[PDB]
Formats: structure tokens, C-alpha cells, sequence
């Protein structure tokens, strides 16, 4: 049995990348195709906001002067920034707009670590130059979906619904591929979509790491 | 007979959960069965799940 | 971020020895089916055995 190995992590986009596996044994194909999307769509470390801080808003429901959206959908737009951490697991990004002008999601103050990768994502439309929102935002780790809810506390903080989940379209096709001169050697490709914040390549990588782990339930190392 | 009447306004924020009534509109009223993982959910070609 | 629970052959209530029935503990959802359909496909598709194949 011929192990798969990664070969190409083509770069599309910086929204999504396939990547593509040269060899694999007939019937495995479509196995390690499936395992691998449902353990990605599943279970990815995602980076989601998690509680945001309005400056001079109590409640969620509040419409600050100045933004030309509700604080609600506000968090609606928040709760898919796409951001990623590299050194922390939870961090707290500070943001201070003024003037009239979308607030795309490049105004945030971020760090040398916390870097955003959709600069554009715009948030709220300031319209006014003597308005300004200043946001708190809290962003942590995770995996999965976490609703605001079911995570077991002053009155500015809006706890917003966690969306921990780097991939948003996963999409396997196997092939065949004449590996040296065998036939049959399905080669495999991952048409994976994640929204910018998780390497392709590093992802499968994770994937892998977590089926293997899972795995060994039952079987010795 | 009344001094003063306080009004309170609770604002909750309900969502899809296993039973919610929920139709179309050509009559196909139906009920919410499973919140099924995305995972588990039927996808084509693209991988787009429905 | 990434621990995950891992059972360990909780029941593996053999009836005969030909036919046994393995149940494990709970895992993550999405994750049984990931594991048994992976494992049918497996064990389905191919495995190193030797049986007749003509006479």
C-alpha cells in the first residue's frame, strides 16, 4: 500500500486553495475523501469573536448615534470577521473610528500577532464625523459552534454567537493518476473553502493529526 | 386607584431548535427535526451542503 | 482548542467467535460516522486475506 503524500496546496485564492494528494490505493480514495472533509467541516481550530464592547452601549439591542446600522446587526457582521491568532488562544482588539466612512475591518487596532486577513470586511458606516464607535472586540479559540447561550457578565458586554469554523465548503474528487507505471492509483484532490484564517496545507495537516488521534482508540502506536 | 405602573420590556432572542414550526409557502408546513451537523448534511459536486 | 475525547473499546460484546459487536464510548458528533464509515470502507473495499478465485 502506496502512503498518500501532499504534493500541491495550489493557492487559487487566499479565500480557498485545493490541495491534492498524488497516490492512493483503489477503494481509499473516496475513504480518506470523505474522513477528511467531514473532519474538517466538523472540527477546525477557528478564531471566531466571541464578546464585543460598544463604548456607549448597554445592550445589544441598542442603536448607537452616528453608525448607520443597529448595534444587532453590527454583531451579525462581526461574528464572521475573518481574524487568526498565532501566539495567543484569546485576545481582546480595540477599535476607535471616526469620521464618516465605512469602518472596514483594517481600522482595527490589531498587534503584531493578531493579524486580520479581509481588511475590507466592513463592519458599520459611520455617518457622522462628531460620531465614533469604539469596540472592544474579544476574540478567542475554539472549534465548532458555540452559541452565546450555552457558555455558562457586566452590562456593556454583548455576548455575540461563536462561529469557530476556519472552513466553509469542503469538496474531495478523486482521479486517476499513472503513477509510474500502476494503474489504478486514484490521486486525490481536497477543493477545500476556508475563509482565509487556517493554511490549506496546515489544515489537512490537523485533519490528519486528529483522524490518526481518533483513531488510536483502538490500535496501539 | 394606581400610582405609578413600571413597564418592563424583555427582549429575548429565539432561534431554530428541534420543533419549531416552519413552512414554506406552498403549504408544506413542517417541523424542525435534527439540527444536523453541517458535516452530516447531504453535499453535491461543489461540496456546497444543502 | 485541541483535545478531543477518545474512547477505549468500551463494549466489544463478541457473540461467536465470528461475529462480535464493538461499541464505543461517546465521541464527538460527526465523528461516528466519520470512524464507521471510514472502517466499512476499509474493511469493505480491502485487506490482505486469502480466498478461492477460480477452479
Amino acid at each position: 500500500f502506496l502512503k498518500p503524500r501532499l504534493v500541491d496546496i495550489e493557492q487559487v485564492s487566499s479565500t480557498h486553495a485545493k490541495v491534492t494528494l498524488e497516490p492512493l490505493e483503489r477503494g481509499f480514495g473516496h475513504t480518506l475523501g470523505n474522513a477528511l472533509r467531514r473532519i474538517l467541516l466538523s472540527s477546525m481550530p477557528g478564531c471566531a469573536v466571541t464578546e464585543v464592547e460598544i463604548d456607549g452601549v448597554l445592550h445589544e439591542y441598542s442603536t448607537k448615534e452616528g453608525v448607520q446600522e443597529d448595534i444587532l446587526e453590527i454583531l451579525l457582521n462581526l461574528k464572521g470577521l475573518a481574524v487568526r491568532v498565532q501566539g495567543k488562544d484569546e485576545v481582546i482588539l480595540t477599535l476607535n473610528k471616526s469620521g464618516i466612512g465605512p469602518v472596514t475591518a483594517a481600522d482595527i487596532t490589531h498587534d503584531g500577532d493578531v493579524e486580520i486577513v479581509k481588511p475590507q470586511h466592513v463592519i458599520c458606516h459611520l455617518t457622522d464625523e462628531n460620531a465614533s464607535i469604539s469596540m472592544r472586540i474579544k476574540v478567542q479559540r475554539g472549534r465548532g459552534y458555540v452559541p452565546a447561550s450555552t457558555r455558562i457578565r457586566p452590562i456593556g458586554r454583548l455576548l455575540v454567537d461563536a462561529c469557530y469554523s476556519p472552513v466553509e465548503r469542503i469538496a474531495y474528487n478523486v482521479e486517476a493518476a499513472r503513477v509510474e507505471q500502476r494503474t489504478d492509483l486514484d490521486k486525490l484532490v481536497i477543493e477545500m473553502e476556508t475563509n482565509g484564517t487556517i493554511d490549506p496545507e496546515e489544515a489537512i495537516r490537523r485533519a490528519a493529526t486528529i483522524l490518526a488521534e481518533q483513531l488510536e482508540a483502538f490500535v496501539d502506536l | 386607584g394606581v400610582l405609578k405602573i413600571v413597564k418592563v420590556y424583555l427582549a429575548v432572542k429565539r432561534r431554530i431548535q428541534p420543533g419549531d414550526k416552519m413552512a414554506g409557502r406552498h403549504g408544506n408546513k413542517g417541523v424542525i427535526s435534527k439540527i444536523n451537523p453541517i458535516e452530516d448534511m447531504p453535499y453535491d459536486e461543489n461540496g456546497t451542503p444543502v | 482548542v485541541t483535545e478531543f475525547l477518545k474512547p477505549r473499546l468500551v463494549d466489544i460484546e463478541q457473540v461467536s467467535s465470528t461475529h462480535a459487536k464493538v461499541t464505543l464510548e461517546p465521541l464527538e458528533r460527526g465523528f461516528g460516522h466519520t470512524l464507521g464509515n471510514a472502517l466499512r470502507r476499509i474493511l469493505l473495499s480491502s485487506m490482505p486475506g486469502c480466498a478461492v478465485t477460480e477452479v
